[PDB]
């Protein structure tokens, strides 16, 4: 199979994504949820891990780490401490709104994924860390958890399998840095949401010092479907090491901004022109696309023609898949102002613990503000490139890389526009 | 023996398990620069000055917190270690105030010394610096928080040794500040050691203020007789 | 009857300020006892 | 926007504050959600509950949280100052937050911001003289495909136009709470031009199950 896309409705994991059916237990149970869960819980942890790692599922958070190895890191005998599965439902990355849909419309899929994942690695409980702004989504999740508890699906003797498992929901307080896994762990513990240093990895020391595995909502909600349908069915879609389906949020200067599930190796042009109704003013009006939210470098129109939205082909286009959040900017957009707003967002959302991000991101914010005004010189463009290279790779967490990358992409693909801006400011203001 | 073998600049050294990169480099006489690491405090790892390069590894690691495994080669004077040191020094000196003649840490400042030794020689900062509101924590310690580098030795000392838990960090991003958030006097029996462990002139001795300079003082090693500890 | 022309997530229009908290308080009976670290607090 | 506290008659440590008994039971449930020996992990939800009861956080809820959780007050001060959802100043009854991040900026959110500004007669960061509205500008809120959008307290108002946000403000001034949803033709996140996916009925239980399970 060389061409990918045009996924049928029978192969979609996230049915009732748009909320057109019942989100409660009665409607979810008629859609295949909570079916034969006792069999998966009784087939052992290693069988679940083998089913996960045969499908080749990679982490949907944005790092793209393989899920089977990451989950099997906690398949070790316990030393008296409990083990915890922690679900990252923060979703603070701009352009990304898939986890809100998953929580709001399919909560029982998330609960079943929590139970199956906790059985796969011997977790004592589950801690769902939802965004603090998602009050209604958190209340819907609490209602569904109550319905699952009252039906005997979780709790003491969960699903009649002899396994004890609790699901908890913890609400955040409005911090984008708390989406980082170690910062999430620190925020659950009642501290400031500042990330830790690795090693120790969360499988060794995590929440409360216990072994902990932090997993995304999307990579958890698909696990019962993986164990039920099979790993080969999930691996039948996408390329090598890019298996399965993916939720895309198409937004920006597009006709129909929407969230839609699609095959992993779908072309970007086909995805945009099919699901979102095309960009405004036709395909020739496209100017730039950010494929993975604000943490990924942007690509111009000449690259989006022949690119595929998986991990490897987007890596080879010197960008990343990210969270599969496609932000589209047409020719009526100031690209410098958009990237400056992104850097301003990164300056506002930065924990300030470690030196290079804390100083340098504000430095880049000031430099890009002067770039938007045009009050600079090309020597400052090369200086900003060097500063971005100095920030990246020298920080505790990956927010510094996520703030360095968009500037590098903007410089690399739109240096003539910036130079024209500063030269017209110099010739107008003097 | 449980000792493992590592290499510092190609020189073999036997280290105990649990040893950090910094202590292994200290075992052969190399002192990696630090701003937040203290040997009598917990490891924070936020100043990022100790970023050293391990060979056959495409990422610099924080030497104050990274444990060494066997077969590792540490390059303390390679090109990218020096590049990381220069970048971190530039970021530290980006927002620092130009207060060296009017500051008591001059001549004994760690920031001055390992900016001269490991940093660059000029500034590319073409913006305006920040200013932080000063605080009052007692008649003993003079506080000028514009000079603070957010090294968080304050909180680690006051929580792990003095056991007071009055100092902390309030804010986020570049607006993050070190303080008590209220008009509280940090009055303990071990308060001047926060003057001692501050690497910059942010916390100074108020009785000693504006009196001498460190290069002109003659040092005599003696014994305290104020109590029976000796 | 298959209906996909209506929005079935209309329950959140009647949620109050305390709904999450009373949901947690009612859920508190089903939950299992928590593990203990042996001391009241790390500062103890 | 100051991260230091100065004593005022309105905000002093002697300002009266205490939880209601039902809130004490809720605090007990929150504490029971956590392992023993780690009672300090409940600093965030109890502080949020105090803000929900009071509407803002003076320095009497912080000390009360430190007292009922046996944690130092400095840690509660750090928690309150780090996160942006906690209000250390008294905001109005309706706290309007307008997202101006780039995916919302591309869909003309500044038009919504100036519409609110000329409807209320204030600017960003200010409060109406009758203490009913507060207008601030925030980062992304996880509704980027429904841009432009605002958040009023717990509710999300999405796909807004200047006329729609003016209608929301006028209805809020009358005392009636609007429906927290997109004001366009779509319901939650579907494409406006019909359903391009999930148009079939779901297959149901036992569909595609592998053998041996
Ligand atoms: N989803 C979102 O909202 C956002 C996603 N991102 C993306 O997230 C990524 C950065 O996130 P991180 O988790 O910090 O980076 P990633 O490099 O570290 O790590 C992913 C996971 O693999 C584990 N891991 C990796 N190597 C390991 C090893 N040798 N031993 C044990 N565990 C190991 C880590 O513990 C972590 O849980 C980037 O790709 C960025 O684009 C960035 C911003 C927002
Ligand atoms: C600044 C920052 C913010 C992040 N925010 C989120 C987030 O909101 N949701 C998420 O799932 N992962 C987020 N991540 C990625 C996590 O660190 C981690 O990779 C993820 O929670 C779990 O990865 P997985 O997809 O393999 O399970 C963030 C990372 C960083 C550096
Ligand atoms: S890179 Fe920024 S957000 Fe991440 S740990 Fe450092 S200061 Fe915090
Ligand atoms: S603390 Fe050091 S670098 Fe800063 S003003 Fe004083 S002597 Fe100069
Ligand atoms: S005042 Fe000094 S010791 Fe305290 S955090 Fe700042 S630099 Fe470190
Ligand atoms: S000495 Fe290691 S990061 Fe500061
Ligand atoms: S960018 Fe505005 S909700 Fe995400
Ligand atoms: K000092």
């Amino acid at each position: 199979k060389t061409s990918f896309g045009s996924l049928k409705d029978e192969d979609r994991i996230f049915t009732n994504l748009y909320g057109r059916h019942d989100w409660r237990l009665k409607g979810a149970q008629s859609r295949g949820d909570w079916y034969k869960t006792k069999e998966i819980l009784l087939k052992g942890p290693d069988w679940i891990l083998g089913e996960v790692k045969t499908s080749g599922l990679r982490g949907r958070g944005g790092a793209g780490f393989p899920t089977g190895l990451k989950w099997s890191f906690m398949n070790k005998p316990s030393d008296g401490r409990p083990k915890y599965l922690v679900v990252n439902a923060d979703e603070g990355e701009p352009g990304t709104c898939k986890d809100r849909e998953i929580i709001r419309h399919d909560p029982h899929k998330l609960v079943e994924g929590c139970l199956v994942g906790g059985r796969a690695m011997g977790a004592r409980a589950a801690y769902i860390y939802i965004r603090g702004e998602f009050y209604n989504e958190a209340s819907n999740l609490q209602v569904a958890i109550r319905e699952a508890y009252e039906a005997g699906l979780i709790g003491k003797n969960a699903c009649g399998s002899g396994y004890d498992f609790d699901v908890f929901v913890v609400r955040g307080a409005g911090a984008y840095i708390c989406g980082e896994e170690t910062a999430l762990i620190e925020s659950i513990e009642g501290k400031q949401g500042k990330p830790r240093l690795k090693p120790p990895f969360p499988a060794d020391v995590g929440v409360f010092g216990c072994p902990t595995t932090v997993a995304n909502v999307e990579t958890v909600a698909v696990s019962p479907t993986i164990c039920r349908r099979g790993g080969a069915w999930f691996a039948s879609f996408g390329r090598e090491r890019n298996s399965g389906t993916k939720l895309f949020n198409i937004s920006g200067h597009v006709n129909n901004p929407c969230t839609v599930e699609e095959e992993m190796s779908v072309p970007l042009k086909e995805l945009i022109e099919k699901h979102a109704g095309g960009v405004t003013g036709g395909w020739d009006n496209l100017l730039a696309v950010i494929p993975g939210g604000s943490s990924t470098p942007l690509i111009p129109k000449s690259v989006c023609e022949t690119v595929l939205m998986d991990f490897d082909a987007l890596i080879q286009a010197q960008t990343g898949l990210g969270t599969a959040a496609v932000i589209v900017m047409d020719r009526s957009t100031d690209i410098v102002k958009a990237i400056a707003r992104l850097i301003e967002f990164y300056k506002h959302e930065s924990c300030g613990q470690c030196t290079p991000c804390r100083e340098g991101v504000d430095w880049m914010n000031k430099v890009m503000a002067r770039f938007v005004r045009g009050d600079a010189r090309p020597a400052e463009i090369d200086s900003l490139w060097e500063i971005s290279k100095q920030i990246e790779g020298h920080t505790i967490c990956a927010l510094g890389d996520g703030a360095a990358w968009p500037v590098q992409g903007l410089i690399r693909h739109f240096r003539p526009e910036l130079e024209e801006r500063m030269q017209r400011f110099a010739q107008q203001h003097q | 023996s449980n000792l493992i073998e590592v290499f510092v600049d190609g020189q073999s050294v036997m280290v105990e398990p649990g040893t950090t990169v910094l202590q292994a480099c200290e075992k052969v006489g190399m002192q990696i620069p630090r701003f937040c690491y203290h040997e009598r405090l917990s490891v924070a790892g936020n100043c990022r000055m100790c970023l050293v390069e391990i060979e056959k590894a495409p990422k610099v690691v924080a030497a104050c917190a990274m444990p060494v495994m066997k077969g590792w080669n540490i390059l303390t004077n390679s090109e990218k270690t020096k590049k990381a040191r220069e970048g971190v020094m530039e970021f530290l000196l980006a927002n620092h105030p130009l207060d060296c003649p009017i500051c008591d840490q001059g001549g004994e400042c760690d920031l001055q010394d390992q900016s001269m030794m490991f940093g660059s020689d000029r500034s590319r900062f073409l913006e305006g610096k920040r200013a932080v509101e000063d605080k009052n924590i007692g008649p003993l310690v003079k506080t000028i928080m514009t000079r603070c580098i957010q090294c968080t030795r304050c909180i680690r000392f006051a929580s792990e040794i003095a056991g007071v838990d009055d100092l902390g960090t309030t804010g986020r991003g570049n607006d993050m500040q070190v303080g008590t958030y209220i008009e509280k006097m940090f009055m303990s029996e071990l308060s001047g050691n926060i003057i001692d462990i501050c690497p910059v002139g942010a916390l100074t001795s108020k009785p000693y203020a504006f009196t001498a300079r460190p290069w002109e003082t003659r040092k005599t090693e003696s014994i305290d007789v104020m109590d029976a500890v000796g | 009857p298959f209906d996909n022309t209506t929005y079935k997530n209309l329950q959140h229009h009647d949620y109050s300020t305390y709904t999450f908290l009373d949901l947690n308080l009612d859920l508190s009976k089903f939950r299992m006892p928590q593990p203990s670290s042996g001391r009241e607090s790390p500062r103890h | 926007a100051l991260f230091v506290h100065r004593d005022t008659p309105k905000n002093n440590p002697e300002t009266p504050f205490d939880f209601t008994p039902e809130n004490y039971k809720r605090i007990e449930a929150i504490v029971k959600n956590y392992p023993e020996g780690h009672k300090a992990a409940a600093v965030l939800p109890v502080l949020d509950l105090a803000q929900r009861q009071n509407g803002w956080l003076p320095i009497s809820a912080m000390n009360k949280v430190a007292e009922i959780l046996q944690v130092p007050p400095m840690r509660v001060y750090e928690v309150a100052t780090f996160y942006t959802m906690y209000n250390r100043k008294p905001v109005g009854k309706y706290h309007i937050q307008v997202c101006t991040t780039t995916p919302c900026m591309l869909r003309n959110s500044d038009s919504i911001l100036e519409a609110i500004q000329k409807k209320l007669g204030i600017k960003v960061g200010e409060t109406t003289p009758d203490k009913l509205f507060t207008l601030i500008e925030v980062e992304c809120l996880g509704a980027c495909v429904n841009a432009p959008m605002v958040q009023i307290n717990d509710n999300y108002y999405e796909d807004l136009t200047p006329k729609d946000i003016e209608e929301i403000i006028d209805e809020l001034k009358a005392g009636k709470i609007p429906k927290p949803g997109p004001r366009s033709g779509r319901f939650s996140c579907e494409p406006a031009g019909g359903l391009t996916s999930l148009t079939e009925p779901p297959k149901g239980p036992g569909f595609g199950v592998q053998a041996g399970l």
